[PDB]
């Protein structure tokens, strides 16, 4: 029965329901997973690399990039639709700089990309299917470290720790268990590795991870192989 | 059916639309909101929902322009839509009538203009039902609006999943309004949320949002601990 | 069938069943009845407060659109609202071209126009409820037209659309319409609204009325107070006169 | 009610018989018992 | 009986609570006009699996109790969704 | 019916249009592609022509700029379509910004266009996969690899279309900085791993060959058989 | 073969266009008839009237509109297509006057109706609206005219036609009148399509469920008879036969 109400995203179900933003979401899988968390000294991302070969040199598998100076985004589905989103926030980042001559929130930017993902079959913007990509915004702003999770469905919401991807629901259970509100950064960074190690397929060592942070202070910093390799030692 | 369900442009043999019932039907998919007012008050309290003990609670009311709030249930798409509509179009009144534009019109061009994509075959209805609570000179007003392009002006109403508990509670307390100040208000509003939420679990400082707007008082909306005079002097079961 | 789907489309027979569908819709609503007297019109309808949370005045099923017209709905409200702003805004073009009052008659035909037009694509649906306008006018006298979802402006002396159509017409039939005041027609429209509302079926009800004639000097306008609260009397008294 | 099915009766309430078990159903249906075998 | 000559084609609903309820415990307090009024067309099948499934209430959950049957005759696990509804 | 549809994602979500677009890439002539210390390598097979045929108006490999060469596999006339839109478009961006374009600013606007043509319902996606292999402007051997789905990667040596994976893995396995020391060694590397697939070596191979600050230079037959004759040696010495 | 018929722009395999078939099936559904005769120098219509009820009001009900002050129609079909239809040829006559300077051809517009309503059945846009429409007027050349616009776009002209249910039986009837002495006067055609419309629906005519227009060369202006006019005409016409 569910083969008439699936057809277009603008069909509702019987049970009130749009199953194609549903099956954008259950497409959010396939992705590698990513895992996001906030502490009071900033906010640190790390996303399971997924190699499908080497000899392809990591600077092409972007699972992880720069939102203006102060925010980081952690990406997870389809890359096209991660290109598109990741060109949304820098734009709408540079707008409000070059227009109120200050610094977006990260919940602002957050919602600049989620209004973009918004629009689904509206004949007034052209997309007209959900964007099968999660995105995880961890930024500094003026009220602190934050970090936001936004959805195809254009929703999105506050977390001081989440995890998404293929590794979600497994991830999110570890993340439960390890959080306390009070952190540092190095304590983020070793638990969201010691949890990566635990759902990857592969021995975590230097490379199929990447690892970043953004603090405050220093800008949204990358870590190198060497930093990498320095935390895998005693993760 | 089955086949007089797969567009809003077609009738089905009964007299019927089959999408705008499912629309109707997917705003009880969303948590429970309930609103009232006094002779001097309006009031919306909701269940803010939480995706995940980690994640905080998804925002719930919506500060339209000062004078003016609502309360959503249904697609977060619809329901920001509709709220930037609202937005733009109390804007728009304050810019060329120098006043707040009133809640009754307010409704009504909300009403029509989830009513059009309810006819022509290039959009879905709005799968929203709202709640909206704001003062004009007349006074509190609390109106409903479902995606059926159907509004109405409710003294007390609730909507949402569960919401015949606490329309049944309005039904029974609707006496005591209009002589009640604003903190006998939130209690009645709470308690209807109480009475509509199961027995074991409660309403929270973190979970509940407020909404109040009334005489020389303008929209104010108290989430986490800003609720907190209101539930600790709230009675319990 | 197959040619239900999409309301472009002639059966073999050559019905439009999407509006004979617009029809049936419109013929499962709360009921409203007009009648056309010597010197007015008049309007009532059996409105239904599906829930005690409405506040009265609720789903106003009489608008008024233009001044001097009336227009009571039957059917999906969604429609009715839209229908009335359409009304309203063609009552306005014709003021602003013309400088002068809109004929009721005119405003009709040009609705029947939108309803028509609506009826004929494919990709809208026939408007899913029924409506009636009146008005009166010194240079026109009394007006009163019906107008469905196919879109056909018949005059009328009286009219009944919605549920308890045949009954509401065999009830009016029995009047002296063509000769009796407002003062009096507007007690026999609340008698009417009382004998055909079921209180079996619809428990919940309220009586809401309008007129225009040469007493309101030719504008539309809701009874008052005293007025509705007489009427009403005047239509229970009768409902027990008749059960007795 | 396998145990204490009488608290049906005590409350008023008929304990009746006959579940679909409609779909590891062989092992599960084991694990409750744990027995009528059936072809 | 069909599906497809002299064919045939609140109130009752609240009686055929009550007759269903006939033989259990039910308290005298229940409001069964509210439940009738609750019900926007649920038939008689679905007062009968709303007085079963208050039977079943008073098995786990002890026994209020007839909204939550009805509402899970309903089958209100409501799956909270990713998105809003 | 999960399928037939650009814009409908099935339970697993996926674009399967998409995907057999990918698929339909599959089903062409294998090209490869290296890049060495100076120098950036594209190799082709040829699958030959009927005598009756001219051979000028068959291209895989088509220069985008100066600096910038674009191995093909997939359908031919989306081959032309997206060739001459990315050269109207490196001279637009030379036109925009007086600097020549970059290999990762190319094949990025090249995986926009194909991921433009793929959003929409009433476009069909660009059947093609593309190897972009050019030298940046500071001077760096880039080689970057496009899909008909509008995702691109960077790689050091790849092969698509139908000896692909055979092709990738020989390169996986025989790739390294010594056997990309000099500017011989890259050719030498490439004629080896397209053996595995074309037959004649010299009569079924195409080489185009970029060097620092050098035009494109398209390699002749006879010293593809010079070559071919060089890795043949090799190989009968180290027997 | 028998899917080529949920679409207007779909030939049959014989070449068939089943949905402006169902069309003229739509023709004869109003359950009314029409008939127009033109004589010498002088064209009338007559149609037959339905209000079955004491509450509708006759005087709004009709099936008779002049498209211009020289032009009348008699519409047939669905009502809502019909004033529609008439709607759209009062425009097209007004528009034609202004352009031109001359009121509009009876055929001229006639034929204007026949070109929008073949537009209609080839572009797939709307259905096409299912009214028959019968013109008359007078050309200041070749006297009374007479001219039908069904929804298919052919408009050929008649010396005396009659559209809906019964339109077959009438046709017999008005080519056996026609044969033999086909120049009337006003009076003998209006008592032939009189006595048509009686015979063919079996029935004699009250003078109200009965509308009449007619032009004449004398008063070349579309004119309702009146119910004193009609009644007149029938009683004289009856006493005399
Ligand atoms: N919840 C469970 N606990 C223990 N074992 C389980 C469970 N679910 C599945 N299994 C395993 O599944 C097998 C038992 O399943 P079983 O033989 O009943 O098949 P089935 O899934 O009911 O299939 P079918 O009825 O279609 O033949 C055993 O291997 C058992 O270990």
């Amino acid at each position: 029965t569910r083969s008439e109400y699936d057809r277009g995203v603008n069909t509702f179900s019987p049970e009130g329901r749009l199953f194609q933003v549903e099956y954008a979401i259950e497409a959010i899988k396939l992705g590698s997973t990513a895992i996001g968390i906030q502490t009071s000294e900033g906010v640190c991302l790390a996303v399971e690399k997924r190699i499908t070969s080497p000899l392809m040199e990591p600077s092409s598998i972007e699972k992880i990039v720069e939102i203006d100076a102060h925010i980081g985004c952690a990406m997870s589905g389809l890359i096209a639709d991660a290109k598109t989103l990741i060109d949304k926030a820098r734009v709408e980042t540079q707008n409000h700089w070059f227009t109120y001559n200050e610094t977006m929130t990260v919940e602002s930017v957050t919602q600049a990309v989620s209004n973009l993902a918004l629009q689904f079959g509206e004949e007034d913007a052209a997309m007209s299917r959900p964007f099968g990509v999660a995105l995880l915004f961890g930024g500094v702003d003026e009220k602190g470290p934050q970090l936001f999770h936004m959805d195809p469905s254009g929703t999105f919401v506050q977390c001081d720790a989440r995890a998404i991807g293929s590794a979600s629901e497994g991830a999110q259970s570890s993340l439960q268990e390890v959080y306390h509100k009070s952190m540092t950064l190095k304590e983020a960074i070793k638990s969201s590795l010691i949890i990566l190690k635990q759902v990857m397929e592969e021995k975590l060592n230097a490379t199929n991870i990447e690892l970043a942070t953004v603090q405050p202070g220093q800008n949204f910093h990358m870590f190198t192989k060497e930093e990498l390799e320095e935390v895998i030692k005693d993760i | 059916r089955n086949q007089y369900d797969n567009d809003v442009t077609v009738w089905s043999p009964q007299g019927r639309i089959h999408q705008i019932e499912y629309a109707m039907e997917a705003v009880k998919q969303g948590s429970a909101t309930v609103g009232l007012k006094s002779k001097t008050h309006a009031v919306l309290v909701a269940l803010k929902r939480a995706q995940s003990e980690l994640a905080a609670h998804q925002k719930k009311i919506l500060h339209v322009d000062n004078h003016i709030g609502i309360s959503i249930a249904g697609l977060t798409a619809d329901a920001r839509l509709l709220c930037n509509f609202m937005r733009q179009e109390c804007l728009d009144s304050r810019f060329v009538f120098d006043r707040p534009l009133p809640v009754s019109r307010l409704v009504s061009l909300i009403g029509s203009k989830t009513q059009i994509p309810t006819q022509r075959y290039g959009r879905r209805p709005y799968g929203v039902g709202l709640l909206i609570a704001g003062y004009d000179d007349m006074g509190p007003h609390i109106f409903q609006t479902c995606p059926s392009a159907n509004y109405f002006d409710c003294r007390a109403m609730s909507i949402g999943a569960r919401s015949q508990s606490a329309r049944t509670y309005l039904e029974r307390h609707m006496s005591e309004f209009m002589e009640c100040n604003l903190n006998e208000l939130v209690k009645h509003g709470l308690r209807a949320l109480r009475e509509t939420l199961p027995a074991e679990q409660d309403l929270t400082t973190k979970n509940v949002s407020i909404g109040i707007v009334g005489k020389d008082l303008e929209f104010t909306i108290y989430d986490d601990d800003d609720v907190s005079p209101f539930l600790e002097g709230l009675e319990e079961r | 069938t197959g040619y239900d789907l999409s309301a472009s489309t002639f059966s073999p027979d050559g019905r439009v069943f999407q509006v004979e569908y617009a029809m049936k819709a419109v013929e499962n609503s709360s009921t409203a009845i007009g009648i056309r007297c010597k010197d007015g019109v008049v309007f009532g309808v059996e409105k239904l407060v599906l829930s005690k949370l409405y506040e009265e005045g609720s789903n106003k099923r009489l608008f008024n659109v233009d001044r001097h017209v009336g227009m009571a709905v039957a059917g999906l409200l969604a429609d009715a609202r839209s229908l009335a702003d359409i009304a309203r805004e063609e009552a306005s073009n014709f003021r602003s071209n013309f400088g002068y009052n809109i004929p009721l008659k005119h405003l009709a035909d040009r609705v029947a126009m939108y309803v028509h037009a609506y009826t004929l694509y494919s990709a809208v649906r026939p408007f899913g409820c029924s409506f009636m306008l009146g008005s009166y006018s010194v240079n026109d006298g009394a007006q009163l037209y019906m107008i469905d979802p196919s879109g056909v402006s018949y005059g009328y002396w009286g009219c009944a659309i919605g549920k308890a159509r045949q009954a509401a017409k065999t009830e009016i039939e029995k009047l002296q319409m063509k000769e009796m005041t407002c003062r009096d027609i507007v007690k026999e429209v609340a008698k009417i609204i009382y004998i055909v509302h079921d209180e079996v079926k619809d428990k919940a009800f309220e009586l809401e009325l309008s007129w225009v004639g040469e007493l309101t000097n030719g504008r539309h306008e809701i009874v008052p107070k005293d007025i509705r609260e007489e009427a009403e009397k005047y239509a229970k008294e009768s409902l027990k006169e008749e059960d007795e | 009610p396998l145990l204490h099915p009488e608290r049906f009766v005590n409350l008023g309430i008929e304990p009746p018989k006959g579940v679909l078990l409609f779909g590891g159903k062989t092992l599960c249906a084991r694990a409750v018992a744990n027995f009528i075998r059936v072809i | 009986a069909t599906n497809r000559d002299r064919k045939i084609e609140e109130e009752a609903r609240a009686r055929i609570m009550q007759i269903h309820s006939r033989k259990m415990n039910v308290s005298p307090d229940v409001n069964y006009e509210e439940l009738a009024r609750c019900t926007d067309d649920f038939n008689g099948a679905q007062c009968k699996a709303v007085c079963v499934e208050a039977g079943m209430i008073a098995l786990r959950r002890g026994a209020e109790d007839y909204m939550e049957g009805i509402l899970e005759v309903q089958a209100k696990k409501k799956a909270n969704l990713q998105y809003y509804a | 019916s999960y399928d037939r549809a650009i814009t409908v994602f099935s339970p697993d979500g996926h674009l399967f249009q998409v995907e057999y677009a990918q698929e339909a890439v599959k089903k062409g002539s294998t090209a490869v592609g290296v890049r060495g210390r100076d120098i950036v390598v594209l190799g082709v097979e040829k699958k030959s022509v009927a005598k009756l045929q001219d051979e000028r108006t068959v291209r895989k490999i088509c220069a985008l700029d100066d600096n910038v060469c674009m191995a093909f596999a997939g359908l031919t006339a989306d081959a032309r379509i997206v060739i001459n839109r990315a050269r109207v478009e490196c001279q637009s961006h030379r036109l925009t910004v007086e600097d020549p374009v970059t290999v990762e600013y190319i094949t990025r606007y090249i995986a926009s266009l194909k991921q433009r043509y793929t959003q929409s319902n009433g476009r069909r996606p660009f059947g093609i996969s593309a190897l972009i292999v050019g030298f940046d402007f500071d001077g760096t051997p880039r080689l970057y690899q496009t899909d008909p789905s509008g995702t691109y990667h960077a790689w050091k040596a790849n092969a698509i279309g139908r000896g692909a994976k055979s092709v990738r893995e020989f390169l996986e396995k025989n790739y390294t900085d010594e056997a990309i020391e000099t500017d011989d060694l890259t050719i030498k590397l490439v004629i080896k791993a397209l053996l595995e697939v074309v037959q004649s070596g010299g009569k079924n191979i195409e080489l185009a060959v970029m060097r620092r600050d050098q035009s494109l230079k398209i390699l002749n037959p006879e010293e593809i058989e010079k070559y071919v004759a060089e890795i043949e040696k090799e190989k009968e010495e180290n027997e | 073969s028998a899917g080529f018929d949920r679409h207007i722009t779909i030939f049959s395999p014989e070449g068939r266009l089943y949905q402006v078939e169902y069309a003229f099936k739509a023709i004869n559904q109003g359950g009314l008839t029409s008939v127009a005769v033109r004589g010498k120098d002088c064209a009338v219509i007559v149609t037959q009237k339905k209000v079955p009820d004491k509450l509708l009001d006759s005087s709004t009900v009709t099936h008779l509109f002049k498209i211009t002050e020289n032009i009348g129609c008699v519409m047939t079909g669905m009502t809502a297509d019909s004033r529609s239809q008439v709607q759209r040829a009062r425009y097209e006559a007004a528009n034609w006057k202004y352009k031109y300077g001359y009121e509009i051809p009876v055929d001229m517009l006639c034929k204007r109706i026949a070109d929008i309503s073949q537009v209609y059945t080839q572009n797939a846009e709307m259905r096409p609206l299912g009214c028959c429409m019968i013109l008359i007027g007078i050309d200041e050349e070749q006297g009374p005219q007479v001219y039908k616009c069904d929804p298919a776009g052919y408009y050929c002209g008649f010396k005396a036609t009659a559209a809906g249910v019964k339109q077959t039986e009438s046709t017999s009837f008005l080519e056996k009148k026609v044969k033999k002495k086909f120049d009337w006067t006003f009076e003998q055609t209006v008592e032939t399509a009189i006595t048509c419309l009686s015979t063919v629906l079996s029935i004699d005519f009250k003078p109200s469920e009965i509308e009449v227009g007619v032009v004449t060369v004398e008063n070349p202006k579309f004119r309702i008879l009146t119910e004193a006019e009609i009644d007149a005409h029938l009683v004289a016409l009856a006493e005399r036969d």
